[PDB]
RNA sequence: GGGGGGAUGUCCGGGUCGCCCUGGGCACCUCUCCCGGCAGCCUUCGCGGGCAGCCGUAGUCCCGGUUCAUACGUCGCCGC
């Protein structure tokens, strides 16, 4: 039973009383930003997509 | 200094012998031909071939079969193979413990190893996997043959001693299994001046085989066992380990401080090296979920369970027999109740990848304990058999006191003082009475507020006074203590006392030829299970 | 052996109904091991047993059941009572074990008995030497200690036996945890009695010398902080608190100054000790590196003598050869040194004189 | 080049099979050259390396006698002094370095050294 | 002020050292002090600090600057090393309650600012 | 560094350095004493560096800044640790008054 | 009322664990026990318990009889020698002393 | 800055909260802050103090003045004591390590004293 | 480290004044026993015990100023 060579495990350090949650990273993962301006700087009324 | 030797015959006559002497400094000296050198007053110059790889003493050397290879094994947990036709060397490096003995099969195929952690593995050659594995109880043993690297006056000379009792629980939901704390090997456990037992094993009682093994504290089997100076490393010892009411949780405490030789540069004023090592302690409190296949999984780890200006020692933990709740008593004074909640930050729960939610343990209750300082305090706790009341002995010298605390509310239901002569060793709670031992042993009923039986135990050394301990049965109301008969050494005797709850006469008085290191209670049935130094296990039962 | 104690208790019951206190007191003297002379040590008392302790408190003290009772002196003039005080058996667990019958319905029993008992000892003796002995002898909870401090401040706030116990109870109530001290102090104290106590603690702080300078602690800060949190805003809500925090800031600056001077002075003292060792050995002639001038060196490092042992592989210990010791000494010389050999060396008696270049 | 010297003798039994009897690090740098001699009651092997110290090993009594490190400094002292002028003097590759000492030793019985 | 500190310590005077104690010139004073005489200055500063707890805003600059320029002369005097190693032992004993006394400073910085709060609110209402 | 404190070899790891890498480990120690999540390991490394390399501080001026700049941040971390135990008293006062 | 079972388990002694003939069983000698396991399934086939009782007497050596297999030679620190046969237990209750001071080793 | 702080703590902003935290002003801000957002401010200050250790002075000043101004405003809340519990946890971690850090501060103060002494010598030389 | 002595070198009252001594300060060599370690040889199964012990400091003919380190099975890309 030769034990398999394991590397050094990184330390699970404790987290403060407001960690970045799974859903906060999930909504931060909407990464790539493209800002398309409207014609003549018109305010955008409504966006929509079909079901 | 000769540790071992293996002779091979060069042959239906006997033409020559080849001797391989494994010495205590680490080398293996191969004397190639002896009968043709000492057959012929005058002899020619004989000069052994030196093969030096092991740092410490080489425990076993054997020639292998045809005579091409010289297999060997020492403290460094590595089976080494000297190629001996070339100059090369190939090794099976990371076993569990020290290679204490090897043999070669009648054919050339199999090797059989006696590993220092009470084990034997028949390996096959160049598959190099154990085709036969047999494990034992692996507890601390006072060895008969002392040690093979205690011959040459090392930095820490290995001593056959037992400093503390074995940490073991029989597990409910499967009372044939016994969880107990072990190190990598026996010699690697006792080496370094402290017990370094960062592993547990599950050991079958009904058929005496070590079923499985797992790490609790941090361990590095794949790193070097010895520092560059020559001291063996110590690993965090699992001091307190006790098991939940359900059969589904397990809470352990493991402590580690740096060695006294190591500080040397943290000393500023009146700080000695012991004070610096005591300041730099690491006391983790880890909660384990026990699976169906005896596989432990972490759920939480608390880095500082009792904290003030510095970290505080944790003296005992206990499981509530009616709920999933662990009480821990510390050196700050307070008793903390830990309970499992689900992981849920803002209503969005966190679940495992298969779907079940992640449980996590946290401190449900804090109870500060009252102190009564007349002009180094240790603790002990136990629940009732019903729950709903937790008895907490708080332990300055001679003046010490037990506090009976409710569980549903954090208020103190009772306090009882003046019942301890020295420092408290342990305390258990049978059906109505507290059975507690200090220098005295007292059964003290709290439903009557009256001590029934009181004994003044015989005065002995501090090691034996540390190695006395008891255990209650909780099914048939009987308790059992254990005390070696009066520094500790090999030939000592111990005697255990079976008491009932009601009388003062001991119901069974049996002495043993070796000192018993642990007593435990089987949870399903009556009786006890005791584990000896020369590590054999035997069960005591009424009827 | 319960029946023997039961017969002895029935005999003491017969002595109680005879109302002959003297042979009862002599029987208690025989059990505890009239004249009634004392050993002069609070510690050196012989060990007695719990049932006789329980019977002693049951005969001495008394209870009134009207849904709440009152301990009273059935024997207010008793050597048995002063022995219970000096031997410290007057604990709440002891008196509850003595009175398990009448108190089993009573609630808040620790608070009632801890409020009532030091008052009872103080009304027994107006000189309260028995109260100071009780403070020094018995395991005491925070309610008992705050009532005892109330009693000593009632007495004050021939003339030192009270201030001794005033010093004792501060140490005990500093040993107690914060929760019981705060709740018992808030119960049993008035918010001007606390101001009296905070003037006593200011007398223990300023007269001790913390605010006072030089050219012209942990057990009192706990008491001050616990009293301040026990009053809180409901008691006070002037310039008294501004001068209060001024003197506490002054004492804090003193303690921080003591920290800095502690570190510096301890390091200089340890260097001076080891340098004294090395200079003694260099005067013997072992030729180590020592600093010459009177300022401190940059690295506070002294060269030790070479140990007689060597750590071989793998960890073993062997004797140092004098050859290797000479090699390390040859390392320990500098690049220039004057090494005077004397005629006494050439005769074989003395040692040389080495003066080496300061590195 | 691992400053290592290893000694091999033939394995007993089979012919033409050598094996390393023992190795030891005699030098402090690599062992670049060595040569043996065996005659008039003297079997030595002299190994010179990069630490300028020729090390003489006994050949036939190897493992039975200590070796010997010959001096790396030359046999001629190569240090000369004018004592009336207190000049010490030493020469190597093409330079002559002359030091003057300016004072006695009786004066100094460490900032001035 | 270099020559007033020399004479005040050789005679073990009580008054003349204090005349120089209350008054960068202080640093240039002790760099020219005789070193066996400099240990006499440390003996009395450790004598007053050991007998009673207190503070001194000027002596923190004084004691440290002498232990650097004239701490290497401490090897010559075996009496002063033992006096300084019992001095740094008792200065630990003042240091143990620094944590509990800082929490006392917190409550007084809380209540005094709250008593001033209601008094401002009576003039605000 | 925790593995080098657990295996007894932090002194061995720090004892063989030269000037620039001592400055590098001092710069890491100064930068990362601030986090109390590894203040212990970082202070231990600074202990061993003071014990090992405090002799060349007049020899090299740039290391003499890096010993002074590490006292400069250690001096600001007692004031942070004293203000957090000042403020920890006020939180302790409020939880007493809730009762 | 209470009874104590006979001791089981054991610590594996440093005497070499001997292979059987035809390599199918392994004979491991503990303190106070000698038991034969099978090499294939790693289940024990026999446990020959050995009465040790004189504080520290230990099993000194153990070897197969080289004249005939399926025999043993087990020797203690004091003079005691057993000639048991594995796959059975004939020989435990009949030892033979040797009149030693203390038996340090034996080889068959 | 009271209404701005009210907006930031009421709609869980970061830009407004940081631009009002980076800046008398602090006392007026916490005195004009709403009572119900005080626990939200405590939690959002404990979070920044954990996540970044270099901002401890200003954040302890903010927490100090909040606990001064709205003390009983947190007691009339009282089922939300867990924000004070997380605050106690963060400050306990901040005050971890103090005895060893004081020892190391003294060990460095000796080096700084010697370096300043040799600079004071080298300027006059 | 102490308990103590024989002897080195020294100033302050000093002494008929010399050998130095008493009173104070002392640093060293040597002797003496207890302190911490290390080995041998008898006794006993061990535990322990007994006997004569060396080391706690300094530089060597040459020279231990050495000897000593933990495998294979398989690599790459991207995703959750």
């Amino acid at each position: 039973m030769a034990a398999e060579v394991v590397p050094l495990p990184q330390l699970k350090l404790p987290s403060g009383p407001s960690p970045i949650t799974a859903e906060q990273r999930y909504w931060r993962s909407f990464k790539k930003q493209k800002s398309h301006t409207s014609t003549a700087n018109w305010p955008i009324s409504h966006i929509s997509f079909p079901a | 200094i000769i540790s071992t030797f293996d002779i091979r015959p060069i042959i239906a006559e006997l033409q020559d012998i080849d001797v391989a002497v494994g010495g205590a400094r680490g080398a293996i000296y191969v004397y190639s031909n002896l009968l043709a050198h000492l057959h012929t007053l005058r002899v020619g110059t004989i000069q052994p071939r030196k093969y030096h790889w092991h740092r410490r003493a080489v425990h076993s050397v054997k020639w292998s079969g045809d005579g091409n290879y010289l297999i060997s094994g020492g403290y460094e947990t590595v089976l080494v193979l000297w190629q001996l036709d070339t100059g090369r060397v190939d090794f099976l490096p990371h076993l569990s413990a020290a290679i204490e003995n090897i043999v070669v099969s009648p054919k050339g195929s199999a090797y059989a190893l006696h590993l220092d952690d009470n084990s034997a593995m028949v390996l096959s050659t160049a598959e190099m996997k154990p085709s036969m594995y047999v494990s034992g109880i692996q507890s601390l043993v006072l060895g008969d043959r002392p040690s093979k690297d205690a011959l040459v006056r090392r930095v820490w000379r290995p001593i056959d001693e037992i400093a503390s009792p074995l940490v073991a629980t029989i597990s409910p939901q499967n009372p044939s299994h016994m969880f107990l704390c072990v190190g990598n090997g026996q010699q690697a456990t006792v080496g370094g001046g402290a017990t370094s037992t960062p592993l547990v094993q599950v050991f079958d009682i009904s058929s005496f085989q070590g079923v499985a093994k797992q790490a609790i504290a941090r361990t590095n089997p794949t790193d070097v066992n010895i520092t560059s100076e020559g001291v063996p490393i110590i690993e965090p010892t699992a001091t307190k380990l006790a098991f939940s009411h359900d059969g589904k949780w397990l809470a352990s405490i493991d402590e580690w401080q740096p060695p006294e030789r190591d500080t040397e540069a943290y000393l500023t004023g009146s700080k000695t090296q012991s004070d610096a090592c005591k300041e730099r302690r690491e006391i983790y409190l880890k909660f384990w979920e026990v699976g169906a296949d005896q596989s432990l999984e972490l759920v939480t780890r608390i880095n500082d369970a009792h904290y003030t200006k510095q970290t505080e020692s944790i003296f005992d933990l206990a499981s509530d027999p009616t709920s999933a709740r662990f009480a821990t008593i510390g050196n700050d004074g307070m008793v903390r109740f830990w309970s499992p909640k689900l992981r849920k930050r803002d209503g969005l729960m966190a679940t495992r990848p298969d779907g079940q939610p992640l449980r996590s343990w946290s401190c449900s209750r804090v109870v500060p304990l009252p102190v009564h300082e007349r002009q180094p305090y240790s603790g002990a706790i136990t629940f009732s058999e019903d729950g709903s009341i937790l008895f907490a002995a708080f332990g300055p010298p001679s003046g010490a006191l037990v506090v009976a605390i409710d569980t549903q509310t954090g208020t103190v239901r009772d306090v009882v003082s003046g019942m301890f002569k020295g420092d408290i060793r342990a305390m258990k709670s049978l059906s109505s009475c507290l059975i507690m031992l200090s220098d005295d042993l007292v059964v003290y009923d709290i439903v009557s507020d009256e001590m029934l039986a009181s004994y003044t135990l015989k005065e002995t050394s501090e090691a034996a006074k540390k190695l006395t301990q008891l255990a209650v049965n909780h099914q048939s109301r009987s308790f059992a203590l254990a005390a070696p008969i009066p520094k500790l050494k090999r030939g000592t005797k111990s005697e255990l006392l079976i008491f009932n709850i009601e009388d003062e006469e001991p119901k069974l008085v049996k002495t043993f030829s070796q000192v018993i290191i642990s007593v435990c209670a089987v949870p399903s049935s009556s009786g006890f299970v005791v584990v000896d130094s020369a590590a054999q296990v035997w069960s005591i039962t009424e009827g | 052996s319960w029946s023997e104690w039961q017969n002895k208790a029935m005999q003491a019951d017969e002595l109680l109904q005879n109302n002959d206190i003297q042979s009862w007191e002599e029987l208690m003297a025989e059990v505890f091991k009239p004249e009634w002379e004392w050993p002069s040590s609070r510690s050196d008392y012989a060990r007695v047993d719990r049932r006789w302790v329980v019977y002693a408190i049951n005969k001495v003290f008394g209870w009134e059941g009207q849904n709440t009772g009152r301990l009273t002196c059935r024997l207010p003039e008793s050597s048995v009572l002063i022995y219970l005080v000096d031997a410290g058996h007057l604990s709440t667990s002891n008196v509850k074990s003595a009175f398990k019958d009448d108190v089993r319905e009573v609630d808040k029993v620790e608070e009632l008995i801890g409020e009532q008992l030091p008052i009872i000892l103080a009304e027994v003796d107006p000189t309260m030497e028995l109260l100071v002995g009780y403070l020094s002898g018995t395991q005491l909870g925070s309610s008992e200690l705050v009532s005892s401090i109330k009693l000593l401040l009632c007495s004050l706030g021939l003339d030192e036996h009270r201030t001794r116990g005033l010093g004792i109870a501060f140490s005990k109530l500093a040993a107690c945890p914060a929760a019981e001290t705060v709740k018992s102090l808030r119960r049993l104290f008035k918010p001007d009695e606390v101001l009296v106590l905070l003037n006593v603690l200011r007398a223990e702080l300023i007269k001790d010398g913390w605010t006072t300078r030089y050219l012209d602690i942990q057990l009192i800060a706990d008491l001050m902080s616990r009293c301040i949190d026990a009053v809180g805003l409901s008691g006070w809500m002037a310039n008294f608190f501004s001068q209060f925090q001024a003197e506490i800031s002054v004492a804090l600056e003193g303690v921080m100054e003591a920290v800095r001077l502690k570190g510096v002075i301890a390091e200089a003292a340890n260097y001076a000790k080891r340098a004294r060792r090395a200079l003694a050995d260099s005067a013997k002639g072992k030729a180590m590196t020592v600093h010459m001038s009177a300022e401190l060196p940059l690295g506070l490092k002294t060269d030790n003598k070479i140990s007689t042992e060597r750590v071989r592989s793998g960890g073993e210990i062997v004797a140092r050869s004098s050859r290797q010791i000479g090699h390390f000494i040859s390392k320990r010389r500098g690049i220039y040194s004057i090494h005077r050999i004397s005629e006494e060396m050439l005769l074989g008696a003395a040692g040389p004189t080495v003066v080496q270049e300061a590195r | 080049m691992d400053r290592r010297t290893a000694v091999y003798e033939p394995m007993a039994g089979q012919s033409g099979r050598w094996s390393k009897v023992f190795h030891r690090r005699y030098h402090q740098h690599d062992v670049k050259a060595m040569a043996s001699f065996e005659g008039k009651g003297m079997s030595v092997v002299v190994s010179g390396g990069s630490d300028a110290s020729p090390i003489v090993l006994p050949l036939r009594a190897l493992g039975k006698e200590f070796h010997r490190t010959l001096p790396h400094l030359p046999q001629h002292p190569t240090v000369l002094s004018a004592p009336k002028a207190r000049y010490i003097l030493s020469w190597w590759e093409n330079e002559i370095r002359i030091w003057h000492l300016l004072n006695s030793a009786q004066q100094f019985l460490p900032l001035n050294l | 002020l270099g020559t007033v500190l020399n004479q005040a310590l050789r005679t073990d005077d009580s008054d003349l050292l204090e005349s120089c104690l209350q008054t960068l010139i202080i640093q240039n004073t002790i760099n020219r002090m005789d070193s066996s005489l400099a240990g006499t200055l440390l003996s009395k500063l450790a004598a007053r600090m050991h007998r009673r707890p207190g503070r001194a805003f000027g002596l923190m600059r004084w004691i440290q600057w002498t232990l650097v320029a004239h701490g290497g002369a401490l090897v010559t005097q075996p009496d002063l090393i033992n006096r300084l190693t019992e001095l740094s032992r008792v200065l630990e004993e003042r240091s143990r309650g620094l944590s509990s006394l800082l929490a006392l400073k917190g409550k007084l910085d809380m209540l005094d600012a709250q008593l001033k709060y209601r008094k401002a609110l009576k003039m605000a209402g | 560094l925790t593995a080098l404190r657990h295996r007894s070899a932090l002194r061995e790891a720090l004892q063989g350095r030269d000037e620039l890498s001592v400055i590098n480990i001092l710069r890491w120690a100064g930068k990362y004493v601030a986090d109390p999540r590894y203040r212990s390991i970082c202070v231990d490394v600074a202990f061993h560096l003071i014990d090992l390399y405090a002799e060349h501080v007049g020899g090299s001026a740039e290391l003499a800044t890096q010993f002074q700049q590490l006292l400069a941040k250690v001096n600001r971390e007692v004031e942070k640790a004293e203000l957090a135990i000042v403020t920890g008293g006020m939180v302790e006062s409020l939880m007493m008054s809730v009762e | 009322s209470w009874k104590v079972s006979k001791p089981m388990g054991g610590r594996m002694s440093d005497i070499d664990p001997i292979f059987s003939q035809d390599e199918r069983h392994l004979i491991i000698t503990y303190n106070t026990s000698i038991q034969v396991y099978s090499t294939e399934d790693s289940l024990l086939v026999r446990r020959i318990a050995l009465p040790l009782t004189p504080s520290a007497t230990h099993i000194v050596s153990s070897a197969l009889s080289k004249s005939n297999p399926d025999y043993l030679w087990v020797a203690c620190s004091d003079g005691r020698i057993w000639h048991i046969n594995w796959t059975s237990g004939e020989g435990v209750d009949t030892p033979s002393t040797i009149d030693t001071k203390k038996l340090l080793d034996m080889a068959v």
